[PDB]
DNA sequence: ATATATATATATATATATATATATATATATATATATATAT
DNA sequence: ATATATATATATATATATATATATATATATATATATATAT
């Protein structure tokens, strides 16, 4: 279903008595190629609402 | 056993493949020798599948491949010329260039005149798509590193006392401009669009 | 009619142009291709002022400077090549990569290419005149920066997961026993600068 | 002694196996530009 | 504060590996002819 360039999200929102904190990725690929390096990365790491 | 080839076109060949062109304006003596035994000097090449172009119009050598005609490669690759593709900015100052060098040739004759401008010339040019980078000095930086990278390409000459280049006779020597006349309309059709 | 090189002979003299070295062990068919025709592959490096090595025991081909009717002078000022000249401490390494590689052939003999040793074999071999950085990670960089160049001269593989590297077999022609004479009088014209 | 019946041999055809050439995918090396860190 | 070196990103070009298709060579099957052994 997303053979071509194409982008994908996760984001787990973790927390503690109303503490966010928020562990999310984003992996994403501009062509066909499916190499390991043709997948770019991204990790977050926060704890902001916003 | 058997006599070696003449010294002087063996200079003559490696001195050109070193440097891909050469003018006769610059080293006329080479000019004169090579095409005085352009036969020896393709059969030294030919085993390289390689060869030269020459343009006695603007004086102007120049190396070329002699591959086997039209194999499969059509956008050829050869073992000893490893192939380049120019980026936005790069392709877009060489189209500036071939513009101006098709101008040039008209008013000032196909090579009789080494084609010039001047860096406050081409300056404009780019800043007709690109804008205004933030100062006179980061244009002229921005020009000047393009116009060297093109230098490194045998394209352009560096800018004179009077910040004038020469524009290389290769520049008319290139293969398909077809792309760079169809990315100077898409190019004065964005920044038309974008105004 | 025209002076076309066979194919295969292009070919083969191509690819030794464009790495410089072949070995049989490796590339079998366009070594016999050179050895078929080595007078060829002479005659075309001749109008280039170059000239084949050839080492069979080893089953090598690489290409050497020729001597034109003068004899390149320093021959490293030959326009084609295009890397830099050696320098000292590259001899260095190579001089002990050449007691690795004699001590292997000692014990196995000279044709073969299965000599080895790791980064941290070679590390205290320079560290004893190198002196010490002052941390490990930083010698390894001194050692890998040697390895990435002497790589660039064909001289050793590139460094393998275990930290090693393989010994290429023209080693044996840099580190000639008469060339590590002369290099020998040259480090002490050396000491009589630093006399 | 000769006739005939049967076995054996040969030639050709076609089916199959194997070798090689080529097309395509993937991985790495170059490679060049730019941004940032560190040294003076 | 500036200059230099390094690391990373873009990125592209080359090399290597693997699979499939085609061509060729071999072998086996079938049919016919000839030789030979047996019977009358």
């Amino acid at each position: 279903a997303r053979p071509g360039k194409t982008v994908t999200g996760i984001a787990a929102t973790l927390e503690r008595e109303g503490k966010q904190v928020r562990l999310g990725a984003l992996l994403w690929f501009d062509s066909t190629s499916s190499s390991v390096t043709d997948m770019k990365r991204l990790w977050l790491f926060s704890d902001n609402p916003g | 056993s058997e006599t070696r080839t003449l010294q002087k076109i063996r200079e003559a060949t490696q001195e050109l493949l070193k440097y891909g062109l050469l003018e006769e304006a610059s080293k006329p003596n080479l000019y004169r020798i090579v095409l005085s035994h352009p036969e020896e000097v393709t059969r030294i090449l030919e085993p390289l599948d390689l060869d030269i172009g020459i343009d006695e119009i603007r004086g102007l050598l120049y190396v070329k491949v002699r591959l086997d005609e039209t194999p499969a490669q059509d956008e050829w690759a050869h073992p000893l010329v490893r192939r380049q593709r120019l980026n936005l900015e790069q392709s877009l100052l060489v189209a500036i260039l071939r513009q101006h060098f098709v101008a040039w040739e008209q008013e000032s004759g196909t090579g009789a005149s080494q084609a010039q401008i001047a860096i406050d010339d081409l300056l404009p040019q780019l800043q007709i798509y690109l804008g205004d980078p933030g100062s006179e000095s980061k244009e002229r930086t921005r020009l000047l590193t393009l116009l060297d990278q093109l230098k490194g390409h045998g394209l352009v000459t560096s800018p004179d006392a009077h910040e004038r280049i020469v524009i290389r006779p290769i520049i008319a020597h290139l293969a398909d401009p077809i792309n760079l006349q169809a990315l100077l309309a898409w190019l004065r059709e964005q920044i038309a669009q974008q105004t």
